[PDB]
């Protein structure tokens, strides 16, 4: 895991953030994302990332 | 061509500006201006932010904190990150 992203905050907005790395692996390489808070069941929970 | 003439000798002719300006070579004071109204600037000092444009890079000789000459000013969004993994924004 190169790095966490942790979001706590009331907002029904399509909010877009940005966070930066330095790429010290040179080289073309591969970049992933995995989501850590399982898929809501209900359609009250709006939490899609 | 034997003899040399007409010695010419000069005494006040070079006093008349002043004694001390024949052991020392006194200084040049800036020029005034009236929008500056009465900041009398001298050529040694510049505590603003001036502007690099076919300019000459000043120098610095010691303490005196100054300016500079701003060269890239630049205003971009503020991405979240510090020197590590904590990045709460709760």
């Amino acid at each position: 895991t190169e790095k966490d992203i942790t979001i706590k905050g009331k907002t029904t907005s399509q909010y877009l953030a940005s966070v930066v790395m330095g790429n010290l692996p040179p080289r073309p390489f591969n970049i992933r994302m995995r989501r850590m808070t399982p898929d809501s069941t209900t359609d009250q929970l709006q939490n899609k990332t | 061509g034997g003899m040399t003439g007409v010695l010419f000798s000069l005494g006040a002719s070079m006093v008349l500006g002043g004694v001390a300006q024949m052991l020392a070579p006194k200084a040049r004071t800036p020029r005034i201006q009236t929008t500056d109204n009465g900041k009398q600037n001298t050529y040694f000092s510049s505590l603003d932010n001036m502007v690099a444009q076919g300019n000459v890079l000043p120098v610095l000789y010691g303490e005196m904190r100054v300016g500079s000459r701003v060269v890239s000013q630049e205003i971009s969004t503020a991405d979240e990150g510090d020197g590590g993994q904590v990045v709460v924004i709760g």
